[PDB]
């Protein structure tokens, strides 16, 4: 039934007097296949919606609305899209010299060699990894710190009721927040940017945000037995747990 | 003088035979003699010490043991007659008979060790400290090599290095520098068991310490352990001296007597480290000779899995807990020995991982309030402490509290984190790494000069930061109300008086004018 949806667009996006049914329609089904976590379902819909869609529109409480979840469904697309980038990167490391115990003077040569070309190639995986790490982490904190009332949230206050769509969007909110959180430690992490993992109890907490009440009380420890982790690698560097030096 | 000393002298002669009339001349002698303590009794002090150097002045051995008993039967004809009291040991020279015994032992014991080597490196320690008779008589002698044998160890010292010069290390040669620490070891053994049927010397031993520290690095297996068990009874007998002349003297003149403990203890560090790379079997023996030494124990029980040993350590022990986990912080099984180092602020660490959540709330709040150091941290500290709370299994009705008495935590933080990105780089403030300031000096930031585009809500916020203080309150509601005006350039007190929905404000003070009044006239009307 998944081309049944996905096909119910090209309908829609056909005739531009329904752009704004179309749009709105593509919302819904994208709603779907998030919940899912099918992102090439979803992205797959993302694209029949004609870049300049929102621009042509130009306004009902369901055309405003709309065109902030579309908005929000690409900030959370893009939020994957260059993860998976990144964590591909990161699994793909080069890989140390073999050592060949007991080597002729041929072999010691080749290997003066292939012994500098990896301690060149190293540090490049760390360059394009700082770049791909600075990049993930910012489409991250768009998601995260949505601008202007948090993600999958209306800003619009005077529309139709629509409890699908609105439990849909509560919904969305705690199968994806907890889940972006644990990525950006994940990140954060694997980066050893140890001070920064801990400054996601400060996002989280948040009271301009009130990000923790879409946490389920174990989702909470499980992020506070990550942090704690960080914390370590902190102390074994020398610093206090958050990473301030010990006067 | 020389014609007292002589006369006691002639009554220990005579106190061999009977005593009467011995018992009369020292009856003679407390009537006749001064008794002025300091000094006149000092001056029979040294007359029983010169008849004590006199009977070790004195068959060379069964010689030396007549003269053992001969002051034996002289410190028991001084006890009886007595001779209850002078002491002048003062510096180098009642502890002057027990030295003078214990050295009379040390002449017996190398006495009793008489071969071709050590009779070469005496007479070398002998004409060196003078020329010797060669009408025959050449031991080359000993009844002055024992008031004074102390030397004939420094110097047969001298003659194992000129004797290690010419070693060439080579195994017969790592075998007679051996024999002699044995003899300087087991004269020390008898001098201290001399004591038990109760900087020279030191340094001839910390000499050997280095050249027995030199050889095992070439040495066969077993004979490097044997000098090592050697060197571990000698260095045993030095800490416990050091200790025993420690317990002799306390209380004023106290800053001695603690200088002198840490030149002991950068020794048992310099005996240890020592040790550290020789068998640790044997530190278990020195950590108890100088029994605490505790930090050479400690980090050889962390230098090894024994988890064990740092456990029957701490089972047998006065106060070494509070010391291992002091020693651990001042530095896998070590983060089950840092679940307990984190007992104290990292608290919170060990309670996040015991699933003591609420526990972890009470102290991550408590680590947020001390804090002043760093506003970042405070406000971390805080957001941990909440999504702990949160996290954790309070009824509905104290976590309502807890996120209460937070929310008002958060309401003065805010106020710090709401400052203007003008005047922090005017100010030329860093972002995160400054402290956490306090109500007065954010009112009073929020007002300078500084602070260009100051509009209504930056004096709202600082006149919500009045009730954050614990000095003169009613000078400063004036102080901001008039920058208030200074900025108006007679529009923003017409909007705080907007705000703030009185008798708050001041007036006549205030002067201290045409629209001042005029506005304080429709905000009579206003309040009213």
């Amino acid at each position: 039934e998944d081309r049944l949806k996905i096909d119910v667009i090209d309908w829609l996006v056909f005739d531009p007097a329904q752009r704004a049914e179309a749009l709105k329609q593509g919302n819904a089904i994208m709603r779907k296949f998030l919940a899912s976590k099918k992102h090439e379902a979803a992205k797959e819909v993302f694209v029949k919606i004609p870049q300049d869609s929102i621009a042509e529109i130009y306004l009902p409480a369901e055309d405003d609305n709309a065109i902030r979840e579309h908005l929000c469904i690409r900030a959370y697309l893009e939020a994957h899209e260059t993860f998976n980038e990144w964590f591909k990167h990161m699994n793909s490391v080069p890989q140390k010299p073999a050592l060949i115990p007991q080597p002729t003077f041929t072999e010691k040569v080749a290997h003066e060699h292939k012994e500098k070309k990896y301690e060149m190639d190293f540090g490049i995986w760390k360059g394009h990894l700082d770049a791909l790490t600075a990049d993930v982490k910012e489409k991250m904190y768009n998601v995260l710190l949505f601008v202007d009332g948090g993600w999958m949230v209306d800003v619009r206050e005077d529309a139709k009721e629509d409890h699908e769509r609105t439990h849909q969007m509560v919904l969305l909110r705690k199968l994806c927040l907890p889940m972006l959180c644990f990525l950006l430690h994940t990140i954060l992490h694997s980066t050893g940017q140890y001070q920064e993992c801990l400054q996601l109890a400060d996002m989280v907490s948040s009271e301009r945000h009130k990000l923790y009440l879409v946490f389920s009380k174990e989702e909470l420890r499980k992020l506070l037995q990550k942090l704690r982790e960080s914390s370590l690698m902190l102390l074994d560097q020398g610093l206090d747990p958050l990473g301030y030096e010990i006067q | 003088k020389i014609k007292l000393l002589k006369a006691a002298f002639l009554q220990y002669c005579r106190k061999d035979l009977g005593h009467a009339q011995m018992v009369v001349d020292e009856l003679f002698s407390s009537h006749s003699d001064l008794d002025s303590d300091s000094e006149l009794d000092r001056a029979v002090t040294q007359i029983s010490v010169d008849l004590m150097d006199d009977y070790p002045a004195s068959i060379i051995l069964h010689q030396l043991e007549d003269k053992m008993k001969a002051h034996s039967f002289l410190m028991d004809f001084i006890h009886q007659v007595g001779l209850f009291g002078r002491l002048g040991s003062f510096p180098v020279r009642l502890l002057l008979c027990e030295h003078a015994e214990k050295l009379s032992a040390a002449i017996v014991l190398k006495n009793h060790h008489s071969r071709l080597s050590d009779l070469v490196n005496t007479a070398i320690l002998i004409a060196l400290n003078k020329r010797e008779y060669e009408i025959p008589s050449n031991l080359t002698p000993a009844d002055v090599f024992f008031r004074e044998v102390s030397q004939v160890d420094t110097i047969c010292e001298c003659l194992l290095e000129h004797e290690e010069q010419v070693l060439r290390d080579s195994i017969e040669w790592a075998e007679v520098v051996i024999n002699v620490n044995n003899i300087l070891k087991d004269m020390l053994q008898a001098a201290s068991h001399y004591r038990q049927n109760r900087r020279t010397v030191i340094i001839r031993q910390h000499e050997i310490v280095l050249k027995v520290a030199y050889p095992q690095a070439d040495s066969n297996l077993r004979n490097i352990v044997t000098e090592q068990l050697v060197a571990l009874i000698d260095c045993f007998l030095d800490g416990y001296v050091s200790q025993l002349k420690s317990v002799d003297k306390s209380s004023n003149r106290e800053r001695y007597d603690n200088l002198e403990m840490e030149y002991l203890q950068k020794r048992s560090d310099l005996l240890s480290p020592l040790l550290s790379l020789g068998q640790y079997l044997w530190a278990a023996s020195l950590a108890e000779k100088y029994c605490d030494f505790d930090i050479l124990v400690q980090m050889c029980e962390q230098t090894d899995n024994q988890s064990r040993l740092q456990r029957y350590m701490t089972q047998f022990a006065d106060q070494n807990f509070s010391d291992f986990l002091f020693r651990w912080y001042l530095e896998q099984h070590g983060q089950l020995a840092n679940f307990l180092q984190a007992h104290e602020h990292l608290s919170w660490l060990h309670e996040i991982n015991s699933q003591e959540l609420e526990k972890a709330h009470a102290t991550l709040l408590g680590l947020a309030n001390m804090e002043t150091r760093y506003f970042a941290k405070k406000k971390t500290l805080l957001g941990l402490s909440k999504l702990a709370a949160l996290a954790s299994d309070f009824s509905e009705d104290m976590l309502q509290e807890k996120i209460e008495e937070m929310a008002e935590q958060e309401r003065f933080l805010l106020h710090q984190e709401t400052l203007p990105e003008q005047l922090l780089a005017e100010k030329q403030l860093n972002l995160s790494a400054m402290p956490v300031l306090t109500a007065p000096q954010l009112i009073g930031l929020y007002i300078c000069e500084e602070n260009r585009r100051a509009n209504e809500y930056d004096f709202k916020k600082a006149l919500d930061l009045l009730e954050y203080i614990d000095i003169n309150i009613n000078d400063l509601k004036l102080e901001i109300l008039c920058k208030a005006l200074q900025r108006d350039n007679w529009v923003s007190k017409d909007s705080i008086f907007v705000k703030i929905l009185l008798p708050e404000v001041k007036d006549l003070l205030q002067a201290d004018e045409f629209v001042l009044k005029a506005n304080y006239e429709y905000y009579v009307q206003g309040q009213i």
